[PDB]
């Protein structure tokens, strides 16, 4: 195409006669380029994707739901049932009965003490205590003031004291299994916890004050010691009065104690009759204080008549005994006996004496070298 | 009679061992260890076997230190002195005793038998003949004990064991005490307490006989004579002495029991002039062969059915007081 | 005078002689009895100078004069090739048919070469040249070559016979070889005149012996494109 | 140019083998069009000069003219100072001295006249004129009013009057040779031209008024006539008083005139002493008016003492004379003489009298027939 | 003495000619005419020669008509009457007098000599002897004149001529006047005026003597005693009478001059008792021979060195007044 290109330019140069061949070439060749066609505008483009999937899966994992718990659950009760049938031996605190060596002061008015006595009449431990022990015991009772709403005793708690109400009101409660019942009330009167005076054991009920009140209390240890000490002193004393009685000298220690165990005491005011002539001789006496006058109405001396008055055969004092013949015979009393002043005698029933030691005559013979002496004493002159 | 012979020889044998307790006899290395039945609510009793002889015994574990608290430490040091000094067929035996930093170990005899309480409660009540059989054994045991001025003070089904021969064997001398004169501790079991104990009048041998009356009654009835739900009522009944007998109780029995359960000491059997013979010669015991029962030749009416590792202190502690043992 | 020798420019451009062959054949297919009037294949030439060489010495003298002419023709061309364009057809009074030499600057140069040739030969003692005007042409037929044509009614070349070639570009011959040819001797095997001697004008022919190389061709391409545009 | 232009393109096509012929043509001919660098700019600054010159001296000279200066210098030249001038006679106008026969009125206040007198004190012609003549002369002075710029007198002009300034200012000028000098001024005071009162002569200076003024003038002829007339009258009068004196009768006319020429006049107020007794007698008197009392103190009459008072020897009147003895002796005055009222006497010195006429004694003897008479008159009784 | 003789005969001769003036004496056709020296500033004086005698005279031409103007016409008609009546050796002479329509022609004598003014000025001053020589001649001339009661009044070098004999000849009687008594015209020459003239006091013979004093002073000094540039000053000096004499003036001269230049008429020489003898007998004139000087016998000290055509009127004019002539 080179010769044809040069020829086409030359033909137009010859036709047009341009004065400037270089400018004419620029224009001619530029125009020749222009004629060729053609520029094209870019097409709009759209993107589309198509796909097919053919996969089948055997395995899948499925998890569903949630766990929520509203409240805690009580544990199941044990299947096994246990039953107990056994009681432990009880035991109080020990104590040297025999008086250690003299080594409790709680004031009380006559009305208060008098009221304490009344409140204690029926309590078995107090019921048959002598005058003295009861006094020492009341002496030992300490006061306990309580403010309303206060717990005197609480069920289950260990017990050490017995209480007498002085003032106030109280509610009594008893819990049985899971239930608690307000079972009864006290209104300025009452007592409770007597068992505590025996040994230590759980309180069986709860007592609460419902007002300001006052209670008299007694501790077991104090109560037991007062009583034992006193009874052990009494025993030693009874023992002595039996021991100094010559008729009983052949008695063994244990035999004297059997007597001490059961022997009685009696107080007589001056002038009152102790033994009446004629009635049946059931017991004998041992004077531990005072004096006794033995009288006989001299009639039973002949065949019908005489004296019919009063004659003193004997006159006994501390340590002596009378009524001894009831131990060796069974005839009505020979004479009467009257208290000369204030008297205190140990009284022993003859039948009880025999059941315990056998007949008195055998005891008198035990020691043969004194048998005669004894016989003359019992059936003799003086 | 031989009765006097026996008791005389008995007191001799006893006073000898009483005034010279056999202390620390055997060695702990002569005995092994088996089961461990000795819990409950106090003490540690475990079974054990012997070496050479290879016998079975019941060893009570009493930590020398464990003592000092509790209720008392003499009701034991004393208990040991008695078990060691006594010898009777119907009484348990202290076989071996020893201590040292461990200190105070009781090697009691062992009878693989049954409890009296379990047997009685199961069958309800014993026939009078059967009851009389056990009773005789207790009467004889009390005569022996009282001969030595020792009172048991804790008679009750719970403290009686029935051995493999069907005879009674008495256990637990917790309250046993040698007393010539009078004593005063308020102890025993509620149901079995004597009026004099409840009231603190002082007492001695008579309470054991009262207890026997209670024991005999319960065996023939199934329940004790002064039963009640409240301890207080039990005692008030005990003090009143009033007793109501079942319909089936025989005359001889009622009479014997009225005499054993006497609140009046001047009328209580065992406490009177003849002592234990008032009991032995009672019509209820007429068909009883006392010697036979003693030699265990009579045929009992019932043959019963038949853990950890502690160590010493390598040093003796409370031995500065538990010397006598 | 009657010449018997001439200086000849042979036609070496195969396109020219092939085009003339076509022309001759087309005339002959129209009238085949013109066969012997056609000039022979291989004989095509331009006559540059006629002369008489009448013996061996004069034939040698002609050869000498041709050799002596070479530098003169080189002087005349002044470093440019002489290009003879053959275009169209003419006749001399209807008896001789020829391809025409195209008009241009080459015609004067050719005439100058012819006159210098005449002088060079005459100065060596050779009767050469003519008094008539030099009118170079490329003969393709002469009726005189076929005497029987008169004898049978063909007494002129019919202008219609070559009508289609009237403005036919036969091609261009560049002057290079000049031959001293015998008119009367036997023709060569290839149809050309008997040649006593030849010279070559060309260097062959360049201003510079070394290759441009091919740089000049741009001149040939452009000049030819311009000639075609006219 | 066409083939060469296309050859450059075609060479590059053959060398470069471009893929597209036409695009290569656009680039080639565009770059060829760009290629030409032909345009050029030239700015030229150059120094062009001629290296050498040849110098030839020139004789020409240049001059300038100074500005004109005008100066005047006072010049004094004396030519042939001689001291040889001939002196020409002078002559005033003649006049018949002797009074023709009574046949000038210019008013003047006291101050004016008084001022004229003062202005005239030193002028020689006025200097020693008597009271009367001076009055007549001032009477004759006419007033001349002058306007400023007016010429009172002009140098060279003939002079006839003398002037006294009354009012005004005046410039005095004097021309000497070709020069005129404003030599002095007058300011309401002055006089000039005195020479004009003597004879006619050229004014020696020019006086011009410089304000309105007034001058008193006096014409020569008037002045000379007043004076001559008065002196000729006085002479005739003196002549008469000498002539009637008998002592001088023998005197010739010419001898009396010599006396008249030199004789004096004196005025005496009543009572004043004219001659004192005792002083030297040098002259004699001739009363022309009034009376004279001659007294003598009568002491020079004996030998020491007496009268020593006043005595009247004689009493003379108009025409009489006294002191005559001074003419014939040389002794002190014999008596005193006092004016009796207003007196006017002619006084003649004796020595002058003798030098002129010789001793009086000879004159008295001239006429011998009267010699005795004369002698008795001079040395006689009365 | 002859002095009286001479003067007596002199007065006679004079009174005769004075009271009968010699009028129109000679005829104009007896005298020819020569040079014409008579210009100056007034009058026409021309030289002339005589016929028969053939002498030389000085003729003053006074046109009868020319008069009437000027200053006066009597100071001449009078001048003529005097010249004709007087006769002295040192006085010019009126030789012939005549008039008629021409009228008043003076034929004065002629001395071909020199002027006193020119001589004195040239040599400066005369020696006293020479001065005394001329002085004597003037004294004698004044004595003669005063003898006739005539006063000259114009003495000065300018009016004195030195004749060929060397003696003085007085000219110009312009102011000459016969006066017996006193006269008053203020005339003369400034330098030579008397105080009395300047002051108009009246005067007579005394002024001539004063003038002589001035004349003698100037001759012996070369300049006048009261010289000054201004006329006024001259007169004031004249009136004061104060004079200063040159060093060379002799005593006798000074004395004589103090007496001639006396302002005081009672002391002026010539005016006193002896008149002219006070002068003639003065020591300065002692070597003077008065008679000798009079007869011109003394030898003078210095011998000096030695136009148009007017006509009458054919008729007498101013002759109707100039009769007396």
């Amino acid at each position: 195409g080179l010769t044809e290109l040069l020829q086409g330019y030359t033909v137009e140069v010859l036709r047009q006669q341009p004065p400037d061949l270089v400018d004419f070439a620029v224009e001619y060749f530029t125009r020749l380029r222009e004629a060729r066609r053609q520029e094209s505008d870019t097409f709009i483009v759209s993107p589309t994707t198509f796909h097919t999937q053919e996969s089948s899966a055997v395995p899948v994992i499925e998890e569903d739901g949630e766990s929520d718990s509203d409240s805690e659950d009580a544990d199941l009760e044990v299947p096994v049932p246990s039953k107990f049938t056994r009681r432990v031996s009880v035991c109080a605190e020990t104590f040297n009965p025999d008086e250690e060596e003299e080594d409790v002061v709680h004031p009380k008015t006559d009305e208060q003490r008098c009221r304490l006595q009344e409140a204690c009449k029926d309590i078995l431990l107090f019921k048959n205590l002598d005058q003295e022990q009861l006094s020492q015991v009341l002496d030992a009772m300490f006061e306990k003031i309580v403010k309303t709403d206060e717990h005197v005793i609480d069920q289950g708690d260990d017990g050490d004291n017995f209480y007498v109400i002085e003032r106030g009101t109280y509610d009594i409660l008893v819990t049985k299994d899971n239930q608690t019942r307000s079972v009864g009330q006290y209104d300025n009167r009452g007592s409770f916890g007597e068992l505590a005076l025996m040994y230590n054991t759980p309180r069986a009920a709860t007592i609460i004050a419902t007002s300001e009140g006052s209670l008299w209390g007694l501790d077991r240890v104090t109560f037991r010691r007062i009583i034992v000490k006193n009874n052990a002193k009494k025993r030693k004393m009874f023992e002595s009065f039996i021991e100094s009685v010559p008729l009983f000298k052949s008695l063994e220690m244990s035999e004297r104690m059997k007597i001490v165990d059961v022997i009685g005491e009696k107080i007589y005011k001056d002038g009152e009759r102790i033994i009446a002539q004629g009635e049946k001789a059931d017991s004998f006496y041992i004077i531990e204080s005072g004096e006794v006058s033995i009288l006989i109405r001299s009639k039973t001396k002949s065949n019908k008549n005489g004296g019919n008055q009063e004659v003193e055969i004997a006159h006994c004092h501390k340590g002596q005994y009378f009524g001894e013949l009831a131990l060796v015979t069974n005839k009505p009393r020979a004479a009467s006996a009257y208290a000369v002043g204030d008297v205190k005698c140990l009284v022993m029933d003859v039948q009880a004496f025999e059941r315990l030691l056998g007949p008195c005559m055998d005891i008198m013979k035990r020691n043969i070298s004194h048998y005669e002496e004894q016989l003359v004493k019992m059936f003799g002159s003086n | 009679e031989s009765v006097k012979e026996f008791l005389a020889k008995a007191k001799e044998d006893f006073l000898k061992k009483w005034e010279t307790p056999s202390q620390n006899t055997a060695q702990l290395d002569q005995f092994d260890r088996i089961k461990t039945l000795g819990t409950g609510s106090f003490g540690r009793v475990m079974l054990v076997k012997h070496k050479e002889s290879g016998n079975h015994y019941a060893m009570k574990i009493l930590d020398k230190q464990k003592v000092v608290k509790l209720k008392q430490i003499e009701h034991t040091l004393n208990e040991k002195r008695i078990l060691q000094a006594v010898n009777f067929p119907f009484l348990v035996k202290l076989e071996f005793s020893f201590k040292d930093n461990s200190n105070l170990y009781m090697v009691m005899e062992y009878v693989a038998g049954g409890e009296m309480f379990s047997h009685l409660r199961r069958i309800g009540r014993f026939s009078e003949p059967h009851a009389r059989f056990y009773a005789a054994q207790i009467v004889l045991t009390f005569e022996y004990l009282h001969s030595l001025d020792l009172i048991y003070r804790d008679l009750k089904p719970e403290n009686l064991l029935i051995d493999q021969q069907g005879y009674i064997q008495v256990t637990d001398f917790g309250f046993a005490k040698r007393v010539k004169g009078r004593t005063w501790t308020l102890c025993g079991t509620p149901e079995y307490l004597a009026p004099e104990i409840i009231l603190s009048k002082g007492y001695n041998k008579a309470v054991d006989w009262w207890a026997l009356g209670v024991l005999i009654y319960e065996m023939a009835a199934g329940y004790p004579p002064f039963f009640a739900d409240q301890p207080i009522q039990i005692y008030e009944k005990i003090v009143s002495g009033k007793v109501r007998f079942p319909s089936h109780f025989s005359s001889d029995l009622k009479d014997l029991l009225r005499n054993l359960l006497q609140v009046d000491l001047t009328k209580r059997f065992g406490n009177l002039k003849n002592g234990v013979n008032d009991i032995k010669n009672h019509k209820w015991f007429a068909t009883t062969d006392w010697i036979a029962i003693y030699q265990r030749k009579v045929e009992a009416p019932f043959i019963p059915k038949f853990e950890e590792e502690i160590r010493v202190s390598i040093n003796e502690k409370c031995g500065k007081e538990f010397t006598e043992f | 005078y009657q010449p018997n020798y001439f200086l000849s420019i042979p036609i070496t451009n195969k396109k020219i002689t092939a085009g003339i062959k076509v022309l001759q054949n087309s005339i002959l297919r129209q009238d085949n009895r013109l066969t012997k009037a056609m000039v022979g294949d291989g004989s095509f030439h331009i006559t540059l100078l006629v002369m008489q060489l009448l013996n061996e010495d004069e034939v040698n003298i002609g050869t000498d004069a041709l050799l002596e002419l070479k530098p003169f023709v080189e002087e005349i061309l002044e470093g440019k090739h002489l290009t003879l364009p053959f275009h169209g057809i003419g006749t001399f009074q209807g008896q001789v048919g020829f391809v025409k030499l195209a008009d241009g600057d080459h015609v004067s140069a050719l005439l100058e070469i012819a006159e210098t040739a005449k002088r060079t030969f005459q100065e060596k003692g050779i009767l050469a040249g003519e008094s008539r005007t030099f009118k170079p042409h490329l003969t393709f037929m002469k009726l005189s070559k076929a005497p029987m044509l008169w004898k049978k009614g063909v007494r002129k070349i019919e202008p219609g016979l070559y009508e289609q070639f009237i403005d036919h570009r036969f091609g261009e011959e560049i002057l290079y070889q000049i031959d001293l040819c015998s008119m009367l001797k036997k023709k060569q095997s290839n149809g050309y005149y008997h040649c006593e001697s030849s010279i070559v004008i060309g260097e062959k022919d360049r201003k510079e012996p070394e290759d441009a190389e091919l740089v000049r061709l741009s001149k040939r391409l452009v000049e030819n494109a311009v000639l075609k545009a006219v």
